[PDB]
């Protein structure tokens, strides 16, 4: 799934790739909290669940 | 905006055009990538017109207004001092910002896009904003719990830490955000030089 990720955020607009990036903490190794990215990219909450609900549907088809 | 940086030589750089039309920037430089590349997450670059320049584009976000630009204001995004040209990547606008920004980095210790730097330098970079974020809302929280009096016990700290750090960020200050995108320019910056290895 690490080596899928870096294949999928690379079908995702820089943007997306940062959010998702920045929740599951990949390079920060640290994870954070859906408030503190929606505070980083300046977007509410239910935005960067709705980039997620994108991204981890990619994984599939 | 997606910044494919390949072979350590060059880069390609995919944009929109028109009304959402893709278009392809090859032989991008990464060098001196700090001159033009903006570290906004509230804009991005867009291919003008007349193909021969990239100019800003103001996304839907609560984040600063760098760059001078703060609501698409074409008089301002035409203007050749805030738009790059391919070719000679200057900025310009972006330059000036994130140099800031790059003082700012400078300022909390992390290794910057301009000087010497290797796959440690940037893992270390990475693993000390982690540590500046987590103390960033343990003091947003901190300096926030003093009003009380005694209403937090166990009934407000029951779960969950996202609804502890949103009822917190409710009635926080207005900088916590400025902090918070000066991390996020920060970050990009950190993932360029990391990309960039």
């Amino acid at each position: 799934m690490k080596e899928q990720l870096e294949d999928v955020l690379d079908t995702l607009t820089d943007r997306e790739e940062n959010v998702l990036r920045l929740r599951f903490g990949l390079d920060d190794g640290r994870t954070r909290t859906l408030e503190e990215v929606g505070k980083v990219f300046g977007v509410t909450r239910e935005r960067i669940r709705q980039i997620e609900a994108k991204a981890l549907r990619k994984l599939r088809h | 905006m997606k910044l494919k940086i390949l072979d350590k030589d060059n880069a390609t750089l995919n944009v929109f055009h028109r009304n959402k039309e893709h278009k392809t920037i090859d032989n991008v430089p990464t060098a001196n990538l700090v001159d033009w590349y903006p570290l906004s997450n509230a804009y991005e670059y867009k291919l003008s017109r007349n193909g021969e320049y990239l100019e800003l584009k103001r996304l839907r976000s609560t984040l600063p207004s760098s760059y001078g630009l703060d609501d698409n204001n074409q008089d301002i995004i035409r203007d050749n001092n805030h738009r790059c040209k391919i070719g000679y990547w200057y900025n310009p606008a972006v330059r000036k910002d994130n140099l800031k920004i790059i003082e700012k980095a400078k300022q909390y210790g992390l290794p910057i896009i301009t000087e010497e730097y290797d796959a440690n330098t940037v893992e270390q970079g990475f693993r000390d904003i982690g540590v500046i974020f987590q103390s960033l809302k343990t003091i947003v929280v901190t300096r926030y719990l003093e009003g009380k009096t005694e209403e937090e016990l166990r009934i407000f700290n029951m779960k969950s830490e996202e609804s502890q750090l949103n009822e917190a960020l409710k009635e926080s200050d207005f900088s916590v955000d400025l902090t918070y995108s000066d991390l996020g320019q920060i970050y990009n910056m950190l993932l360029l030089m990391k990309k960039i290895s």
